[PDB]
């Protein structure tokens, strides 16, 4: 490393676009309805739950809610889309292709 | 066929022919010859 | 063109002249031996082939003409197998009642009163009841015969004969060239393609129209010898229509895409055959069609000889981000130049695989009257669980030994493999401090509970009752993979196992499978394999990456991957070597799977496995899993000391072999600790005394004794070691559930 | 008659337009490989093969691409036959 | 200098060659309140020389056992403390020979 | 390809810590300075009172919801404190043979900032500024304790 002589501090090549649009590019389609969800949609059945379950506050989520499902599915698909948006991003200005 | 008869002469392959006789010799004697404790013959 | 056939005409003279020589392959062997360290080392270094020669040509060579031989080797194992099974067996009387007969494909002679091991198996025979599944695998794929059997064993030693022909071709007469091993895109995509896709495809094929045929008719209950052989219904398609009724459409709806004709033997029921308490063939059939074109357009991927596909080498290249620097950029070429990492990598997944394997096999009972044969599934699962652990400490070990021999700074600047072994001293810190934590939050559970239960206060334990360490999220994938089919999986009929949850298949009146339910002893001994996992990794992932080098020895690479030492000082360097790592990776990956096993055959005993008496279910053990796995004490009394009433009670039976070998392999274990306890010099000493003894009366011998080197000797002691303990295990497990199950 | 059929045309349709892709330089061919960008770049073919077309279009483009266009019919074919759209 | 082209050892430059540095330190003098600081720096007062503190630590450690085995133990209500309240396991001495 | 983060410990890459983002990204620098361990200027006693109330405080809970008596209403929160008080004055005895153990070579090399400045040593590492320390330790980690009972008593949502 012949470079990088003091840690530089924008280590992140921060894009604040970046965290916006693999938020949308998750759940836009994650508002799309499906068959296998009864005609309703991921984003649609988590914020559902999560109204279910803010209904009692301290009560957290059961292990039977299907909440954790949705909880789940829905942050793969959204920490994957916005690590692979500042991946493409920074990518793009950088080389790397 | 030197060379075979030298490998068969090895350590190894000696010890698998001399043993396997040891052993068969017994297991005849033990096959004709059942539960011998005793010397009695 | 650049991938093509590339072999040398007759490289080697198939002569036996180098029979007659020991240590021809070797420059510091051939001279003969002066001391017996030359016939240890003779054996140490036959398939060190990378220290006979230095140039990768005749090492490659050497080691696919080896492979054949391993083959050659495997195939007379089956062969044996089948033929045992063919002669030696109770196969056929097994097939029209497998409910009652034990298998048995191993009869003893009649000579110093073993005949005992002969024991009434059932089918009128006396054998050995086998362990290994042969029968069930046997019955799923549709053999129904010794006829059958014994010429597959045929077969097989025909295929034996040409795998050793083909090492000595590919050897003596045409040996390829190095250009045709680094040939790894072609050789990747034949094997997903060609070894997986093809042979998927064809085992499809067999279980379209050989074991599905032949499964349902003995699952209808017809007897063995009504059922037609496999040719007629291979010949006559209306049998094949009046069981499969797509079978009248052809192969007509493969072509025009109509697949879902063929739903009635290309299914995804799920969950297990109910006569068999084995998984559908069916969906196994499907399975491996689905698995064939997966595979098929996986070894199209790879760029060969013409310009579609991909390079590997640039795949690696391109693939680097600002953590990893240069990332991948070498490792195509470490890859195709040492036969050492490849063998790491390898071993690891293959183990990995076995594991994996032992894990499926036993939730997914894949075989018919599998599920209910308890002693098959708990050796089946045993088996694999030790090969995988010890592929995965030879990973290790040929990961050092890349290392230390094959590694080179100037192909790797800045890449993932100089970042890895420029900050080890974080990785293998932050492995020791999980390895530690670990250790206390799993074991110093068992010894709180523990002191808690004898100083009378089981209330402060970490029990199911008292204090919960509930593992949800394992109960929330198993709650998931339970309601599968209703949301995630519609198509699908039932659940993969029913281990997730849900209702008992009883086959015979013993349980199959059932839902295993997790809790806080569960908890416990995940967290305990998890910790065992950690220190293996953490001593041979240590050995690994302080190879080349560390702060006490910074030439270690010099020394070489197998040296014992580099002397007492530094406070003394004992066991720097990485092959020391492996020996001590051994001991804990042997500690890791007994654990693993001993879970599995509790677990197993006391929630799943036992008998539908009346409408409810009796465990062998009866439940105490749940209640006694909590502390040392309860697997001391309730595992260890309870189930060996079956081993040691049986002389005089057919399980008299077991108890024999349980006390035998008690002995090598303690054997070994001579080898591991002592050292070199105590031995040697001893050995001049009596040789001493020997020159006096005129038979010294002209191969001075010395004693074993101390790398051999830490060898033979972690060899009769992991045998001691393996084979008690074997004995005791085997004597228990041939009994209680 | 399957000549004629939804799943005949879906198939041809499907051959045909990879065959057309990778023929009029909008798929990667035997001559024309991808960057890790996905832009078509010569390729070095790894053992020069002989074709008359004025592009260089080999019999192996035309197996390759009848493959992927065999996998993209298919999967088209039975995934409207599993949403219940044929 | 000591980053001057690649120069990583100077001799008059011990600390950077060494890599004696303070990652994290800050040598601000103002952190706290002064009336607070002043109060603990006084509460202290008494305590802040090793011998003083190991008398207070010795004190209350060995006032603290003291107690705890004369009244604390019983106010936490131990079972040590309160006695078997059974006839315990007296006259079951063997399985065989039921000694007292 | 450019933009590599991980870098050698004030950009020399021979002695050996390599700097990196759980090290010193600014956020993680900042929160670690901001800690009293690092106030190298602010006197020993009232870095180390702030760090014994604040472990004296959390290391009640355990002693208080998972001690021998956890399950009794009222004793629960009296014996972890007690417990907890007990264990900050062990620490506090440690902490003072501690300062009598290490502070005796006066290592002679100076420090400096990964910028380039020298500063002074801190006071805390010496015999006079480690007792000050531990003896602000024992205070404020009974003090801690105490507020941990407090809060046992007068939190409105305290189970
Ligand atoms: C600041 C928000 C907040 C607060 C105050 C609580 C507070 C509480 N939770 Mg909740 N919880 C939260 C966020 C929160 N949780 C989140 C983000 C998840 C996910 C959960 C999941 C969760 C579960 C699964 C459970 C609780 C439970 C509890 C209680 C004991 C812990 C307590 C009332 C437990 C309970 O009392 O029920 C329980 O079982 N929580
Ligand atoms: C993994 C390979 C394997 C193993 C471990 C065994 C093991 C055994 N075989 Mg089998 N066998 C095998 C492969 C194998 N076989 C194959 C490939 C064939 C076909 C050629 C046979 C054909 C065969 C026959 C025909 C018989 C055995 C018998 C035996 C037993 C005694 C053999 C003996 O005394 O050797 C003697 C060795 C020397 C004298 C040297 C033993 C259990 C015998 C048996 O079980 O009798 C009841 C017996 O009669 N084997
Ligand atoms: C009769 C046929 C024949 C002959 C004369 C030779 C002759 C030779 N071979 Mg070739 N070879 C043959 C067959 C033959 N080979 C076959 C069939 C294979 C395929 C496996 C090979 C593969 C091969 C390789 C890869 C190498 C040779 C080498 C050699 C040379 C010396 C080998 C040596 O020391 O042998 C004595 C060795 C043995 C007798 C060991 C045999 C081990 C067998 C294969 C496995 C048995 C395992 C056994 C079941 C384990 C039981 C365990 C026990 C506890 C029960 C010599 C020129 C070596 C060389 O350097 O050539 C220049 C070399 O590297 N050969
Ligand atoms: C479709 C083509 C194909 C197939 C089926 C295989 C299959 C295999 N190869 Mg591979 N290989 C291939 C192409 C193929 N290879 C190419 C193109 C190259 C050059 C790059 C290599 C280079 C290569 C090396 C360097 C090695 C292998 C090895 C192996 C064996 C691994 C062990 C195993 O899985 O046991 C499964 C066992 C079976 C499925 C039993 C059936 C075995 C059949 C008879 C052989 C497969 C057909 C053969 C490749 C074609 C020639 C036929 C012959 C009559 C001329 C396995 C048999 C390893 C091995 O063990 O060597 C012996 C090994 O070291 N192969
Ligand atoms: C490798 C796997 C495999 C194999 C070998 C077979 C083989 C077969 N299947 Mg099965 N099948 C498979 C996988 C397989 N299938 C899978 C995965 C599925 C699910 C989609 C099916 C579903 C299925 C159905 C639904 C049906 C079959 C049928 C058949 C048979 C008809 C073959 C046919 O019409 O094709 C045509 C094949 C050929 C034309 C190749 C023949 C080429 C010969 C060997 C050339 C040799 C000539 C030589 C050079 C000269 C002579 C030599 C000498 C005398 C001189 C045949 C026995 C049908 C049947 O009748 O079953 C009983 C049937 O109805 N299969
Ligand atoms: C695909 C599997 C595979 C392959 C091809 C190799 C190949 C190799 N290994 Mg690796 N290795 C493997 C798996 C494998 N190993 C596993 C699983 C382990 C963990 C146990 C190791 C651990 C290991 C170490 C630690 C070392 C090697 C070494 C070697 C090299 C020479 C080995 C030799 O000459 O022994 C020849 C064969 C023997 C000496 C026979 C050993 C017999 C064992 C100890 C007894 C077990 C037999 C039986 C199961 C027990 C019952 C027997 C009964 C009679 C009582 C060679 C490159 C050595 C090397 O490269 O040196 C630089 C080396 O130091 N390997
Ligand atoms: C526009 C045309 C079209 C349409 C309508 C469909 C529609 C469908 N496809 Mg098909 N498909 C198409 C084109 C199309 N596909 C093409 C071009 C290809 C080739 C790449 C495929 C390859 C393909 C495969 C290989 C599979 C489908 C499957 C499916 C079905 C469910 C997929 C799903 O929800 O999984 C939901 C899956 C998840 C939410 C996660 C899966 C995560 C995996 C298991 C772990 C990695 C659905 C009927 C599936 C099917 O037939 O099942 C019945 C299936 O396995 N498709
Ligand atoms: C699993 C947790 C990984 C954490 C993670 O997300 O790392 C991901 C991070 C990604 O690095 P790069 O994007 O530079 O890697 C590019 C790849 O092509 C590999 O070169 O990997 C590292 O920084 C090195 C590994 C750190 C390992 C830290 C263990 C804690
Ligand atoms: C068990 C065993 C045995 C036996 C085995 C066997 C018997 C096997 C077989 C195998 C086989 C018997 C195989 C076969 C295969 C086949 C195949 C693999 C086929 C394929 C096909 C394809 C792939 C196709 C393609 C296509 C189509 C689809 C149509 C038209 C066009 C084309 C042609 C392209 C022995 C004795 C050795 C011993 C050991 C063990
Ligand atoms: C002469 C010429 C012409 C025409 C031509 C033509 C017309 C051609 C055609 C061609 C074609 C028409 C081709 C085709 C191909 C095909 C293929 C190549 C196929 C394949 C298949 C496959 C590969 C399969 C696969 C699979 C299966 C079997 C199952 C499922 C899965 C998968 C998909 C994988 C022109 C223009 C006029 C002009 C001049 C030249
Ligand atoms: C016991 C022991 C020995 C002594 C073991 C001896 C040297 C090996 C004995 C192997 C066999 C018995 C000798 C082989 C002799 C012939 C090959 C056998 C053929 C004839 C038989 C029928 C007798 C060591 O040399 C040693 C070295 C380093 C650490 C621990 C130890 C250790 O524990």
């Amino acid at each position: 490393e012949a470079s990088n002589k003091s840690f530089p501090r924008d280590w992140v090549k921060t894009d604040p676009l970046v965290p916006v649009l693999g938020f949308a590019g998750w759940t836009i389609p994650a508002n799309i309805g499906v068959s296998a969800f009864g005609g309703q949609s991921l984003f649609g059945l988590f914020t559902q739950s999560i109204g279910e379950n803010l209904a009692h506050f301290p009560t957290g989520p059961a292990l039977d809610d299907k909440f954790w499902l949705y909880l789940i599915t829905y942050h793969l698909g959204l920490f994957l889309t916005i690590t692979l948006g500042q991946i493409g991003v920074q990518g793009r200005k950088q080389g790397y292709w | 066929m030197k060379d075979f008869t030298t490998y068969l002469s090895t350590a190894p392959v000696i010890a698998t022919i001399w043993f396997t006789f040891t052993a068969g010799l017994l297991i005849e004697i033990n096959r004709y010859f059942p539960d011998p404790l005793v010397f009695s013959f | 063109k650049k991938v093509k056939i590339a072999v040398d005409r007759n490289p080697v003279e198939t002569s036996f002249e180098k029979w007659a020589k020991p240590g021809h392959f070797s420059r510091t062997l051939s001279k003969g031996p002066n001391t017996t360290t030359w016939i240890w080392n003779l054996h140490a270094d036959a398939h060190d082939f990378d220290s006979h020669t230095s140039d990768l040509e005749e090492i490659s060579r050497k080691v696919f003409s080896a492979h054949f031989g391993q083959l050659g080797i495997i195939f007379i194992w089956l062969s044996g197998m089948y033929f045992h099974g063919a002669r030696f067996s109770n196969y056929e009387a097994w097939l029209s009642d497998p409910t009652h007969i034990k298998p048995s494909a191993q009869v003893v002679w009649p000579i110093v009163g073993q005949e005992i091991l002969n024991g009434d198996v059932g089918g009128g025979f006396q054998g050995i009841q086998i362990t290994s599944g042969f029968f069930q695998l046997w019955r799923a794929s549709g053999i129904t015969s010794e006829l059958q059997l014994y010429t597959t064993a045929i077969g097989g030693l025909v295929m034996a004969a040409a795998m050793f022909f083909a090492g000595w071709f590919h050897y003596h007469k045409a040996a390829p060239k190095l250009e045709w091993f680094q040939n790894v895109e072609s050789m990747l995509n034949h094997h997903l393609g060609g070894l997986l896709g093809l042979g998927s495809l064809a085992w499809a094929g067999h279980q379209i129209h050989v074991s599905l045929p032949v499964n349902k008719l003995l699952d209808a209950g017809v007897d063995p010898k009504e059922i037609p052989l496999p040719h007629d219904l291979l010949l006559n398609r209306a049998i094949m229509a009046d069981l499969y009724p797509s079978f009248a459409k052809g192969i007509a709806p493969f072509f025009t895409l109509n697949w879902s004709e063929y739903s009635d033997f290309l299914t995804f029921k799920g969950g297990l055959n109910p006569v068999t308490g084995g998984l559908w063939l069916s969906d196994t059939a499907h399975h491996h069609v689905a698995i064939a074109v997966l595979f098929l357009v996986a070894g199209h991927m790879y760029r060969t000889n013409w310009g579609i596909g991909h390079s590997m080498k640039e795949i690696l290249e391109a693939h680097r981000g600002p953590f990893t620097g240069e990332g991948h950029v070498g490792l195509y070429e470490i890859l195709t130049t040492s036969w050492h990492a490849q063998l790491a990598i390898n071993l690891a997944l293959f183990g990995s695989l076995s594991i994996i394997v032992a894990h499926h096999m036993y939730a997914m009972p894949p075989y018919p009257y599998l599920a209910t044969d308890y002693g098959t599934q708990l050796s089946l699962f045993t088996h694999h669980t030790w090969i995988g652990g010890f592929c995965i400490v030879g990973a290790g070990a040929h990961a050092a030994i890349f290392m230390v021999r094959d590694y080179d700074p100037t192909n790797n600047y800045n890449n993932l493999l100089d970042r890895v072994i420029r900050h080890r001293d974080a990785i293998i810190s932050h492995l020791n401090w999980v390895c530690i934590f670990l250790g206390f939050h799993s074991f110093g559970l068992y010894i709180h509970n523990d002191t808690m239960s004898a100083l009378g206060r089981p209330q402060d334990m970490f029990s199911d009752t008292a204090i919960q360490l509930q593992p949800v999220f394992a109960q929330w994938i198993q709650n998931t993979h339970f309601l599968a089919p209703q949301l995630t999986a519609p198509n699908a009929l039932a659940a993969t196992s029913l281990t997730w949850g849900g209702d008992l298949v009883a086959v015979g009146g013993k349980v199959a499978m059932m839902p295993i339910s997790l809790g806080t002893s569960d908890f416990m001994v995940h967290h305990i394999h998890a910790f065992t996992i950690h220190v293996t990794v953490l001593i041979l992932l240590k050995g690994v990456l302080f190879a080349r080098s560390s702060r006490l020895i910074p030439d270690k690479a010099n020394l070489g991957f197998r040296f014992p030492c580099d002397g007492p000082g530094r406070g003394g360097t004992c066991q720097v070597s990485a092959w020391d790592h492996v020996f001590l990776g051994l001991f804990w990956m042997y500690n890791s799977l007994s654990i693993v096993i001993f879970h599995f055959s509790w677990k197993m005993q006391s929630d799943v496995w036992g008998t539908v008496t009346a409408s409810g279910v009796s465990h062998i053990t009866g439940g105490n899993f749940a209640q006694s796995a909590n502390t040392i004490n309860g697997w001391l009394r309730d595992f260890l000391w309870a189930q060996s009433s079956q081993v040691i009670q049986s002389y005089g039976s057919a399980l008299s072999a077991y108890g024999l070998i349980f006390l035998g392999a008690h002995f090598v274990w303690a054997f070994s600790l001579m080898f591991l306890f002592s050292g070199r010099g105590y031995w040697q000493e001893l050995i001049e005394s009596i040789v001493w003894a020997h020159n006096k009366l005129k038979v010294a011998p002209a191969i001075q004794p010395r004693a074993l080197s101390i790398t051999q000797g830490r060898a033979v002691g972690v060899a009769h070691y992991l045998l001691g303990g393996i084979a008690t295990t074997w004995s005791f497990f085997l004597a228990r559930i041939i009994s209680v199950g | 008659g399957f000549i004629g059929s939804s799943t005949n045309l879906i198939m041809v349709a499907s051959t045909t337009a990879t065959l057309a892709a990778a023929r009029f330089g909008l798929a990667p061919t035997v001559k024309k490989n991808t960057t890790a960008g996905l832009k078509l770049v010569d390729s070095k073919n790894s053992a020069g093969v002989i074709s008359n077309d004025p592009a260089g279009f080999t019999i192996v483009d035309v197996l390759a691409m009848g493959a992927a266009g065999h996998g993209l019919g298919v999967g088209i074919v039975l995934g409207l036959k599993g949403i219940g759209a044929l | 200098k000591y980053g001057e082209n690649s120069r990583y050892f100077d001799l008059q430059d011990m600390e950077n060659t060494t890599g004696s540095w303070d990652m994290y330190g800050v040598d601000e003098k103002k952190r706290y309140p002064d009336n607070q600081a002043k109060f603990f720096t006084q509460a202290t007062d008494i305590i802040s020389r090793r011998e003083s503190l190991r008398a207070l630590v010795a004190l209350s450690g060995i006032a603290a056992i003291v107690t705890y085995g004369l009244k604390g133990a019983k106010d936490a209500d131990l079972p040590i403390t309160k006695g078997p309240q059974t006839t315990g396991e007296n006259g079951k001495g063997g399985s065989v020979r039921s000694r007292l | 390809k450019k933009a590599q983060v991980i870098s050698p410990v004030n950009g020399d890459p021979f002695v050996g810590m390599l700097e990196t983002p759980v090290t010193s990204a600014p956020i993680v620098a900042t929160y670690l300075s901001n800690l009293p361990a690092y106030r190298t200027g602010v006197a020993p006693v009232l870095r180390g009172v702030e760090i014994g109330l604040a472990h004296g405080f959390l290391l009640a809970g355990p002693f208080i919801k998972l001690g021998p008596l956890r399950n009794v209403p009222e004793t629960a929160e009296i014996a972890g404190s007690l417990s907890a008080a007990g264990l900050v004055l062990i620490l506090a005895l440690c902490l003072s043979i501690y300062g009598s153990a290490q502070f005796q070579s006066t290592p002679s090399i100076g420090v400096k900032t990964l910028s380039g400045r020298s500063v002074a040593r801190d006071p805390l590492f010496s015999a006079d500024g480690w007792s000050e320390f531990a003896a602000g330790f024992l205070v404020g980690g009974e003090a801690g304790v105490a507020w941990a009972y407090v809060c046992t008593q007068i939190l409105p949502y305290y189970s």
